[PDB]
């Protein structure tokens, strides 16, 4: 049977799909068992919440402080609580979160994101907060009047101790690079005092807030790539 | 005994496969399955909660 | 007669009593974004009428020694009515345009102009391997001058006319949508440009969608008349404009 | 029955976005309670007006089958064709996936795994430096032998054990394509376990950790009969490529650098990098 | 279903020529007006008497699929098996199609492109000149590794990063056919863009031009374990061959010679060559 | 399964069509979008008009002059306006036109051609011109009497400012070489004064004409070849 | 699952193709399409113009 | 449609011989008149008694398809891997079939031809003699490039033109099977012409003969990156094998020896050899 | 889409062929045609001449 | 798919019949024309008369 070999013969491609002989013919495998918790797609992991270390103040003697956002009883009428860049795969804030780890194995990502905030103050404390997402622009917001123009939600603290801000997918391209740059910026997220925190007598003067990050049901990734966080110099 | 199935491509296409070896471990990777269900890890509660209704 | 055309957008009207047909991009009329092609999640804003209207963009003077001019869009309309405000306040934008370029002269004048819209008209610096600021190529509605001789200043773009500042033969620009204003038999050119880009939407401050060029192939000439120059005017009108991603003003 | 015609899997696209208008009611999708351990299922359509969008994106590339379906180096070693030390003329490697960092971290995102294996070997040779190098040698040949646990182990290059009668082996010659084989699921249990929080002896004594369950055997390699007048060094790389994978019980990815090949020992590490203050965004 | 039998595409031949006789009427096909920007559709049959001719010519070879369906070199580089400088023993190339002039000019006739890619690698080796060359070395082996953006980058030939667990790689041995692979459409946008008239930062500052959208990754190559007593130099050539191509918005071909690999900079050039006078035809 | 390798195995042919493994299995490509202006054949480009630099007078200080053909009020009764060889892929006149560029990527061509002339004088000016195409011969025409024997059209200037001369495909062979020689000549094109240009008082004494070149609907090319216009000496 | 189609040849012839890989990007070039339409670039006007009739 | 089952061509055997007996009549098959230019169609059955014979002989091997369906060398040339003269490190051959005598004579029996072409390349290398030969060099690689008429031509081994983007090329490595390709009918006319009794210029001046119609292009070959410490010489042979052949207007075979590669020039030759006398038969 | 035809052999046998490439020039030589007609060169006269009858 | 190469692989036989890739994909050949005098077998030539030089008298 005449044949001719085309280019690429005898090459070893690490991502190929070919049949090969079995070294243990007629081997009897152990019967399968349905262990609880089967996972069939990394996105299932990506949609689970995880705590975001927003308090990276370059002066954290205690590591656990990175998860607590301070709040005080008496503050100016309009004041900023926190601010951060929306670079889930590159920014130090989201770099090591449960979501960030998954993205770092890929190059492209798209879809919406969820930010959940939980107030861990006293039961008698009360307050209102404004959380806003500002699409990409020449300058990030500096005052509440600037922030309130963009997408935002007014959060009221009561019996329900958690509020969810859904960051919509607004982009000129179907996908964004994990190694984000000026071209594919994503914007900023900031939180401001709406009314202020009020407490009755005999309560602590400070409280804390925590943030959770997760992906919506339209999120997706593409182009598998080797993560840069882990490295070695010598064989173990 | 050949199998014919579609191949990955937006909205704009067949390939044939035959198995040559007598052990199932020799087959090529079956990377065409896309079924998934995240409710196992995202909604592990006992009583179903409606998003519109209050959590508590 | 087919020599008379009338265009009505928003609260403005254009009437030309002596003109050719209307070129229409690559045969595609402007339209809104479809549901199955969009990517952004939130509701868009569609301020028709308020933004879809004609805006006269200053005026140039055509002399016997003129070489040509260019404008870059949509940055040219950056501070023109509610269009500018909407572009400032939004992260994403999308819109087609209708370009109308007027130029009238007596029966005893002679000359010929080329009107062409060049999408993605990337330009090179005057001195190779030297960057330039975003001021030698677009500064609002003001027109920019081509140069007959080779450019020498390092802070501005190469203005050599015969290369069009793009490294291509100027005579081959006919491939793009275009029209000719021949003083014998014409007074204006109308071009309808659909939204052309590699993505459904894009920011209008960072990306120049297309460039408008006016080049006199046959230099103006006249004799024994009191008129010393022929004014040229450019009018533009966004069509089916929609914005998205509301944010604080830039 | 000349064609079976496997039915289409039906591309599973991600969820679309439905148009939403202004609302004013007692329903409060935004408010929830994370104390229940339940992740909110809200969508952007529930908090701001949205247009109708059809998404054609798919999550095909994020499947565990594709995530782990890439060959990766797991071990490399050198052996000489001729030398004074007997132990230096062949390799003896106990099989384990903990030697190389990247593949280890990839696997360690799941507690239990069950898959077939595809093994590929890359072998290269080079002449050792020396004063006299002028020689002529025909093409070399190599032998790879797999010894299940409890089998005889060779003690020298020319040992009798190299006459495999039941142990599978591969003979390979340089200049051709790399060798390859397929290995089925060979665990005594119902699934491979990356972690094992337990001891070996019933009185909670002895070896501790995943080292207890590692009994996959050994691999030996040698030059068939090459014995050059001058030393020649060869290197072998082993690549693993899981197939038909199933995974259970995901766990958070590792953060601290690895330090031991058979232990989880580590050194405390900061949670993440720092910035000027809580408001800095530049 | 043993045969599908794809229907014929039906050879599309060019238009025929219809017989025409003497005419005398008010219709004037010859006269037109280019001011409309409309190219005349006249044919020779409309201005002189013509016979009937059947044309069997076809425009098959002018399709964009065939025009771009040819492999072309896009990059070549040299690396030594052994040397003092660490950076000289391996290659690190950021992927881009602007390095080689011919393929660049071919692509630059269209503003936007969308295609699959077929990549082929040609590798050759040669012994460096020197005073002593007598040595014996087995066949060499090479490794090609592709690193998507943001992944770890090796810093030396024997770095840990060469243990690819997710990054695709190819191991190739000299004497066989050239290596090859297929790459799908991997753009974040809906199409590759050869030109980009815009800036990186939102305030119209920073990088300018098509350099902003180039984020395809890197390619690294090295000798697996070859380390000769004397230096050996190798060269690698990369060939790209688009498949399933679609193109949009044609633009005039370039006229001035290229001068930078990441810019459109040029020097003014004459429109064309000259002749004695407007009437010279010899 | 017995087999034997035929000659040509393991060769790399740059214009082959073979299947090869995919390096990124199960990759999800971005959805397609119908961008305006799709092009499916280079001939579509080839049929668009482009300006021809006919005025190559070896003394053009200003480059733009190459596109203007001078015309004067008072000229001898019969005079030549311009002349050129019909070598679309080789002659300097057509070398760099939009049509010429496409042909230079090929070796063979066939079909008819269109030459369009537009009068850019004053509205009050008038005149008539004779444009003739002379098939190959021993000598090109020298006077109008010689030119008028071959294919020609009498052009009248009026409200319609453009006239089209269709050059018929007259050849002994089905195809012609782009690198034309004596064997595959194509002829000459010349323009002559038919009546002369007349102007009223108070008008410029000179005018200009422009020429456009394009291919008819029966044009075609063959044998892809690398163009010679572009070259480099060192890696960029 | 094999495809049979004609092969290029004036007026004076079948080949079989089978796909072996599960990704559409691995298929061979589909260089058998010859449909084309130049009216997009040659007649981009709004009002159709008849060649016989005067342009204006 | 799993089988087409092409109908049998039906072996065409030569004509049989029919039995014939004594005859005496006015018919005279033997007598004819060659003045008409008509070759007589008589058979042995028409002049002597014959038996009935069934002939199973066939003329299969005399078909033009089989007569020309044999590969033949058409050109060979040598080039060195390293040398002082730049022009000596690569080959540049204008394509033509008149260089080698046997294949030329075979083709020249027909005035016009039309066929597909199958091209095969045989490449061999050898080390040049010298005082010092001890060296080690990996396998060499070669590049063959085809340049249609009018394309750019390289001027040195490392010229930019070797980055083919549209020109087809083949990269080949020693030790494998010879390279091969298929070429369709690429004549501007309706058939290749071996002879052309005409001039180039319309005034009967300039080049004369078949040299005028030879515009098939060039072929260039070089070592990819091989540059040895000592010279290595390589030779390439080109073989042509027509397919699907059609021929017209046969002409008598040539008698005089060839003397020029682009002309019919010759020296007068005797019609044939001589013998003692008209009656000598020994 | 396979073709089956007889193969050359006196009076004392099938082979299968499949085309793999999309260009007809790649097919194998079609050396199975044996039709021929010599009357073009041997009897080019205008008036047919019967062998039995006199030439003139 | 397991396979084994039989003797004769990678050899170049000058009278073989194998398919090979085309170097000019989708090339449009010139239309055929029926030139007078087609020849389909060398025997057709062989049956034409020719003058025989019988008088080879060495002088
Ligand atoms: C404790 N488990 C051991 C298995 N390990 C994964 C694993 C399983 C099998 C292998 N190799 C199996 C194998 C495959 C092919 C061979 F020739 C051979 F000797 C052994 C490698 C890693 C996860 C942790
Ligand atoms: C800005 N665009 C970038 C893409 N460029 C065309 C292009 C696209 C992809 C490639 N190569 C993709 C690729 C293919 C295979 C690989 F292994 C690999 F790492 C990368 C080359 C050129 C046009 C301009
Ligand atoms: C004047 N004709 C020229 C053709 N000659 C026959 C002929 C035709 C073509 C060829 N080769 C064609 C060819 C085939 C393959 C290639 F790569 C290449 F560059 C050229 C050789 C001889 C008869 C006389």
């Amino acid at each position: 049977l005449p044949t001719m070999n085309t280019p690429g013969s005898t090459q070893f491609l690490t991502s190929d799909d070919f049949q090969s002989p079995c070294a243990l013919p007629q081997f009897d495998v152990t019967p399968s068992m349905n262990i609880p918790g089967e996972v069939k797609n990394l996105m299932e992991i990506a949609e689970v919440d995880s705590v975001v270390p927003v308090n990276n103040v370059q002066d954290t003697t205690d590591q656990m402080e990175m998860f607590r956002i301070p709040v005080t009883i008496n503050a100016p009428l309009q004041q900023q609580v926190f601010g951060l860049r929306l670079q889930p795969g590159l920014d130090s804030v989201f770099k090591h979160t449960l979501l960030g780890e998954i993205l770092n194995y890929y190059a492209h990502w798209s879809g919406s994101m969820k930010l959940t905030f939980v107030f861990c103050g006293s039961a008698m404390a009360t307050g209102k907060f404004l959380i806003a997402y500002s699409p990409p622009g020449a300058n990030p917001p500096k005052t509440r009047k600037d922030a309130m123009l963009g997408t935002h939600i007014i959060w009221d603290i009561g019996l329900q101790s958690s509020c969810v801000l859904c960051v919509p997918w607004i982009s000129q391209t179907h996908y964004r690079l994990v190694q984000q740059d000026e071209y594919t910026s994503a914007g900023y997220v900031t939180c401001w005092y709406q009314t202020g925190m009020i407490v009755p007598p005999g309560t602590p003067n400070s409280s804390s807030i925590m943030c959770f990050a997760s992906a919506c049901n339209d999120f997706s990734v593409r182009m598998l790539r080797d993560t840069p966080f882990i490295s070695q110099d010598n064989k173990l | 005994g050949a199998q014919v199935s579609t191949q990955k491509t937006a909205h704009e296409i067949h390939y044939t496969n035959i198995n040559y070896y007598k052990d199932a471990a020799s087959n090529s990777a079956n990377r065409q399955d896309f079924t998934q269900d995240p409710s196992k890890f995202t909604e592990p509660v006992k009583d179903v909660m409606i998003k519109s209704l209050p959590a508590l | 007669s087919d020599r008379v055309r009338s265009i009505t957008l928003g609260n403005s009207t254009i009437t030309t009593q002596e003109c050719a047909n209307v070129v229409v991009g690559y045969g595609r009329w402007p339209t809104y974004l479809r549901d199955d092609e969009a990517t952004a999640e939130d509701q868009p804003t569609q301020p028709d009428v308020a933004t879809c209207r004609f805006y006269t963009l200053d005026s140039i003077k055509w002399e016997k020694g003129s070489v040509g001019w260019w404008w870059k869009f949509p940055e040219a309309l950056s501070d023109m009515g509610l269009f500018g405000q909407n572009m400032q306040y939004h992260y994403l934008g999308r819109a087609g345009y209708t370009i109308h370029v007027q130029c009238n002269a007596s029966k005893f004048h002679q000359g010929c102009l080329l009107v062409v819209c060049v999408p993605e008209a990337e330009m090179g610096g005057a001195v190779v391997g030297q960057a330039f600021s975003a001021t030698a190529m677009a500064n609002g509605d003001k027109a920019y001058e081509f140069t007959s001789a080779t450019q020498s200043d390092q802070t501005k773009v190469q203005t050599a006319i015969h290369n069009a500042g793009m490294g291509v033969g100027v005579g081959n620009l006919t491939i793009y949508p275009h029209q000719w204003i021949n003083l014998r038999t014409n007074n204006s050119a109308t071009i309808v440009m659909p939204y052309i880009n590699s993505v459904p939407m894009d920011n209008m401050f960072r990306h120049y969608n297309f460039t408008l060029m006016v080049i006199p192939f046959v230099k103006l000439d006249y004799a024994d008349t009191a008129s010393t120059y022929v004014p040229i005017t450019v009018t533009v009108a966004p069509m089916c404009a929609e914005y998205n991603g509301l944010r604080l003003a830039q | 029955g000349d064609v079976e015609e496997a039915i289409e899997r039906a591309v599973v696209h991600v969820a679309d976005t439905m148009r939403s208008g202004p609302s004013n009611s007692a329903s409060v999708p935004a408010l929830t309670a994370v104390e229940t351990g339940h992740t909110s299922q809200v969508t952007p359509s529930d908090t701001m007006q949205t247009r109708h969008v059809k998404n054609y994106h798919s999550r095909s590339e994020s499947t565990v089958e594709n995530f782990l379906g890439r060959s990766a180096c797991v071990y490399m070693e050198e052996y000489k064709t001729t030398d004074n030390d007997v132990n230096k003329k062949f390799v003896a490697w106990p099989i384990n996936t903990k030697q190389m960092v990247q593949m280890r971290r990839k696997l360690e995102m799941f507690t239990y795994l069950r898959f077939d294996m595809e093994v590929t070997f890359v072998i290269t040779s080079r002449q050792d430096p020396g004063t006299t190098l002028a020689q002529d040698m025909p093409v070399l040949t190599h032998q790879i032998m797999y010894v299940p646990p409890g089998g005889p182990i060779p003690a020298k290059v020319d040992d009798y054990a190299w006459q495999t009668s039941t142990n599978p082996s591969i003979f390979w010659t340089e200049g051709n394509a790399p060798a390859r084989m397929s290995i089925p699921f060979i665990s005594i249990g119902n699934a491979y376990s990356n972690f094992y929080d337990g001891w070996s002896n019933f009185d909670q004594r002895g070896s501790y950790g995943y080292n207890t369950l590692n009994n996959l055997g050994h691999i030996y390699v040698r030059h068939v009969s090459g014995s050059s007048p001058h030393p020649i060094t060869s290197t072998i790389r082993v690549y693993f490529k899981p197939k038909h994978t199933r995974a259970w019980v995901p766990r958070p990815p590792r953060l601290c650098q690895y330090k031991k090949a058979f232990s989880v020992d580590f050194t405390p590490t900061p949670i993440t990098d720092t910035r000027k203050d809580i408001n800095t965004v530049t």
